[PDB]
């Protein structure tokens, strides 16, 4: 019984979606990246 | 001292009680696999 009673109902029509799986969901990679910062600064209008 | 020890009330050395693990171990997994369909198994493949 349980998420196990899915695990098993495997078979040919599964091939297409998890035979020889290339990824998994349950680890993202997040991608190191330039280290930055963002500053809001107010610019001088010319002009009335 | 009149009365010798008699051996009435006595004890059990190191009685230790079952053990109960804290971690929780994972719940086992079957051994059948889930009874799916029982006469058109593992598809059908219609042609053109």
């Amino acid at each position: 019984a349980g998420g196990l009673s899915q695990l098993v109902a495997y078979g040919a029509q599964d091939v297409y979606l998890t035979g020889n799986p290339q990824i998994t969901f349950f680890k993202t990679v997040y991608r190191r990246y330039t280290n930055f910062a963002i500053e809001s600064i107010q610019q001088t209008i010319n002009g009335s | 001292q009149p009365r010798g020890y008699a051996g009435l009330r006595p004890y059990e050395k190191n009685y230790e009680g079952i053990a109960e693990a804290d971690v929780s171990a994972l719940q086992a997994r079957y051994l059948d696999q889930t009874r799916g369909r029982p006469r058109t198994g593992d598809g059908d493949t219609e042609p053109i």
